[PDB]
RNA sequence: GCAGUCAAGCGUUCAUAGCGACAUUGCUUUUUGAUUCUUCGAUGUCGGCUCUUCCUAUCAUACCGAAGCAGAAUUCGGUAAGCGUUGGAUUGUUCACCCACUAAUAGGGAACGUGAGCUGGGUUUAGACCGUCGUGAGACAGGUUAGUUUUACCCUACUGAU
C-alpha cells in the first residue's frame, strides 16, 4: 500500500529541504542564509536534489 | 581472513611462521608448501606473522609436479608439531607439520588426505573434513 | 614559468617599456583593446560607466586579457553585441623581467647565484594609479542594469579594490549631458566616425561655414 | 539604537488565573496549571487590569526588543493550553515492515517502545514527559494522537518519535520509513 | 607542496553531486634555492636498527551531512590526533619498486630527533685496478675493492632507593 497524502507528508521533513554548498548542511526550504558559524552564514544555498 | 570457515577456532599456539615448510597431505602432486604469509595476521613491528592449525596459509610449492610451482595459492594446515593446548587439558602435538592446498572458498585441490588430521582443523573446514582418512 | 602575480603587483622599479636597448621583447596577451558596437556614433549611447582604481599598483598584460573576456562574454550573452561599446583603456607597456636559474638555463651545471642578477624580460604590465579608468563601457541607460553586472564579473580578474562609477557626461565624450542636449538642439557639434567633433568659435571663418552647414 | 519603551499586551481569557512575582509565571485555570521561570529575561509585567496584562521594558537594543514578543508568546502559549489544551496527531509511514507500537510501564515510568522498525530487533525506548496523555486512535490503524497541557512537553515528546525512529546508511528519499506528526491542534477543538 | 577566490565550459538534461579553463589572493618551511648573521684554539658530517613524545594538512576506526546515494558498492564534506598505521624480494640508499597480508598499510616534526646508544653498507685520507683526460707529476659531485668508531666516576634530568 502507499498512502500517498503520506508520502507528501514524509517529503515535508526529507526531500523539501534545502542544503548549503559550502558545508552541506540541511536547512529549510525557505531558508535565506544558513544557520552555522561554520560557513559564516553564507548567501550561496541550492535546493535538494530529489530522487530519480 | 578465514572465508569459508564454518565458525569459530580457538588460540592455538602459532607454531609455524613464515618462511616454514609443511609437507603437503593431499595427493595433488605438490610436496612442499613455503608459507609466503597468514590470512590474520595482525600487525606489529618486525613480527613476522606466524600460522596455527587450522588457519588458511599461502603457500607456494617447492617441490613436485611444475604445473602448480611458481605460483601463490591458498593451503589449509593441518597438522603441525608444535604442542597446543586442548581445552579439556591434554597437550598434543603431531610428529610432522603438513598442509594441504585449496582455493579461497575452502575447497580442497585434491581429492584425499594422507596421515592424520587435527580435529580443531577438520571441524573448521568441511571439505578437509570429507577428504580426511583419520581425524586425529 | 609563469611567476605568481603578487610578485610583480607593486610598482617598486621605474618604467622599463621596451625600446632600441630592450630589443628582445615578448608581446603582451592583449591584442584588440575595443570589442561591441566599435562602430557606433556618440549619439546612441549616451551613458558611460567607468571601472576606476582604488591603488597604486602594476595591472598585468594577462590579466586585463581575461577580464576583458569575462566582461564580453556577459554582456554579449544577456544583452548581446549591439548594445555596448566596450573599451579598454589602459595599455600593456611596462615590462617584467625574471632572474632565471633553471637546471638547465643558458648555462652549465650551476647558472649562478646573485652574481650577474640582470634578468631577461618575460612579462608585460600596464601601471595604474589611484584613480584611472580601466574599463569604460557606454552603452544605452536603460541597459545600465547589465554593465553593473557585467564589471563586477570583470572585477575579480584583477587585483585591487575597483570601483564601478557611472558617469554623467554623455557616454565618451568630456561634457556633462545637459551640455550635450543644447549642442543636439543646435547644430553646434558634427558627427565624426565613431567620435564627433565641436564647434570651434576660433579658426577660419569660412572653414566654420564649410563645415557645420546645420549652424547658420 | 535603544528603543526608549516596548510594550506588549497579553489578553487573559476569562476563569483564567495568573499569578506573577520576581518573573515566575504561575497559570492556573480550568484544566491545567502551568508555571514558567523566567528569570533569564530582563522584562517588566503589570497588571493593567483583570482581562489583559501589559509587558513591557525599557532600554532594550535589538536583541532585547526581540526577547520582548518572545515573551508574549511564551505566556500566550501557556493560557491556550490551560483553557483548551494541545493535543498532536502523528502518523506511521512505513514502505513494508509493520511498526508495533505499545505503551510499557517499567521501573520508572511509562515508556513508548517501537518494534518491527524496518525489520529491526532493537526495541527502541522514549519515556513520555509528565502531563502528556498518550492515547491511541482507535479508528484509524496508524495512527497515534499525543495530547497534554502544555505545548513543550507534547511537542518534545513529538520529536521524541520522530528523532528515534530514523533510518541510517541507506537514501532517506527512499526509505521514507518513520512516524511523522502532521497535526497540532487543541483538546477542545 | 598546500590551499582560498570569480565561473566560460565539462557531467547525453543540468556553471557548481563532482570537476573546473582564463585569471587572482594566501598559507606552510618536510624540497630546492638565494644570503652569509652564529660556529675554523673542531657543535662527531648519510642511512638503518632501538625508543619516546608532539603536530593535523585524517589512510583506518567513531558519530554525522551530501550525490547521476534503490540496495550493495563508491565519492565528497564536518567534529575528531582517543587509538592503530605491518611482513618481505632487490639497492649503501633517503627515494623508488613489486609480492603478500590487513580495518588501514596517512603525511610530518623534535639541531634535515636520535654515533661517551649502536651499526659502518655509503661517502670523505693514505694501498691498488680500469676507463677517459694530461707530454708529465697527477685529475675525475666516473666505476670497483681493502680501510682503529676513544672517556662518564662529576652537575642536572630521569628511573628506582634511603
Ligand atoms: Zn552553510
Amino acid at each position: 500500500i502507499i498512502e500517498p497524502s503520506l508520502k507528501a507528508l514524509a517529503s515535508k521533513y526529507n526531500c523539501d529541504k534545502s542544503v548549503c554548498r559550502k558545508c552541506y548542511a540541511r536547512l529549510p526550504p525557505r531558508a535565506t542564509n544558513c544557520r552555522k558559524r561554520k560557513c559564516g552564514h553564507t548567501n550561496q544555498l541550492r535546493p535538494k536534489k530529489k530522487l530519480k | 581472513s578465514g572465508n569459508g570457515a564454518q565458525g569459530t577456532k580457538f588460540r592455538i599456539s602459532l607454531g609455524l611462521p613464515v618462511g616454514a615448510i609443511m609437507n603437503c597431505a593431499d595427493n595433488s602432486g605438490a610436496r612442499n608448501l613455503y608459507i609466503i604469509a597468514v590470512k590474520g595476521s595482525g600487525s606489529r613491528l618486525n613480527r613476522l606473522p606466524a600460522a596455527s592449525l587450522g588457519d588458511m596459509v599461502m603457500a607456494t610449492v617447492k617441490k613436485g609436479k611444475p604445473e602448480l610451482r611458481k605460483k601463490v595459492m591458498p593451503a589449509i594446515v593441518v597438522r603441525q608439531a608444535k604442542s597446543w593446548r586442548r581445552r579439556d587439558g591434554v597437550f598434543l602435538y603431531f610428529e610432522d607439520n603438513a598442509g594441504v592446498i585449496a582455493n579461497p572458498k575452502g575447497e580442497m585441490k585434491g581429492s584425499a588426505i594422507t596421515g592424520p588430521v587435527g580435529k580443531e582443523c577438520a571441524d573448521l573446514w568441511p571439505r578437509v573434513a570429507s577428504n580426511s582418512g583419520v581425524v586425529v | 614559468a609563469r611567476r605568481p602575480a603578487r610578485c610583480y603587483r607593486y610598482q617598486k622599479n621605474k618604467p622599463y617599456p621596451k625600446s632600441r636597448y630592450n630589443r628582445a621583447v615578448p608581446d603582451s596577451k592583449i591584442r584588440i583593446y575595443d570589442l561591441g558596437k566599435k562602430k557606433a556614433t556618440v549619439d546612441e549611447f549616451p551613458l558611460c560607466v567607468h571601472l576606476v582604481s582604488n591603488e597604486l599598483e602594476q595591472l598585468s598584460s594577462e590579466a586585463l586579457e581575461a577580464a576583458r573576456i569575462c566582461a564580453n562574454k556577459y554582456m554579449t550573452t544577456v544583452s548581446g553585441r549591439d548594445a555596448f561599446h566596450l573599451r579598454v583603456r589602459v595599455h600593456p607597456f611596462h615590462v617584467l623581467r625574471i632572474n632565471k636559474m633553471l637546471s638547465c638555463a643558458g648555462a652549465d651545471r650551476l647558472q649562478q647565484g646573485m652574481r650577474g642578477a640582470w634578468g631577461k624580460p618575460h612579462g608585460l604590465a600596464a601601471r595604474v594609479d589611484i584613480g584611472q579608468i580601466i574599463f569604460s563601457v557606454r552603452t544605452k541607460d536603460s541597459n545600465k542594469d547589465v554593465v553593473v553586472e557585467g564589471l563586477r564579473r570583470a572585477r575579480y580578474k584583477f587585483p585591487g579594490q575597483q570601483k564601478i562609477i557611472l558617469s554623467k557626461k554623455w557616454g565618451f565624450t568630456n561634457l556633462d549631458r545637459p551640455e550635450y542636449l543644447k549642442k543636439r538642439e543646435a547644430g553646434e557639434v558634427k558627427d565624426d566616425g565613431a567620435f564627433v567633433k565641436f564647434l570651434s568659435k576660433k579658426g577660419s571663418l569660412e572653414n566654420n561655414i564649410r563645415e557645420f552647414p546645420e549652424y547658420f | 539604537m535603544k528603543y526608549i519603551q516596548t510594550e506588549q499586551q497579553i489578553e487573559v481569557p476569562e476563569g483564567v488565573t495568573v499569578s506573577i512575582k520576581s518573573r515566575i509565571v504561575k497559570v492556573v485555570g480550568p484544566r491545567g496549571t502551568l508555571t514558567k521561570n523566567l528569570k533569564h529575561i530582563d522584562v517588566t509585567f503589570t497588571k493593567v487590569n483583570n482581562q489583559l496584562i501589559k509587558v513591557a521594558v525599557h532600554n532594550g537594543g535589538r536583541k532585547h526588543v526581540a526577547a520582548l514578543r518572545t515573551v508574549k508568546s511564551l505566556v500566550d502559549n501557556m493560557i491556550t493550553g490551560v483553557t483548551k489544551g494541545y493535543k498532536y496527531k502523528m502518523r506511521y509511514v512505513y514502505a513494508h515492515f509493520p511498526i508495533n507500537v505499545n505503551i510499557v510501564e517499567k521501573d520508572g515510568a511509562k515508556f513508548i517502545e517501537v518494534r518491527n522498525f524496518l525489520g529491526d530487533k532493537k526495541i527502541r525506548n522514549v519515556p513520555v514527559r509528565d502531563g502528556v496523555t498518550i492515547e491511541f486512535s482507535t479508528n484509524v490503524k496508524d495512527e497515534i494522537v499525543l495530547s497534554g497541557n502544555s505545548v513543550e512537553d507534547v511537542s518534545q515528546n513529538a520529536a521524541d518519535l520522530q528523532q528515534i525512529c530514523r533510518v541510517r546508511n541507506k537514501d532517506i528519499r527512499k526509505f521514507l520509513d518513520g512516524i511523522y506528526v502532521s497535526h497540532k491542534g487543541f483538546i477542545t477543538e
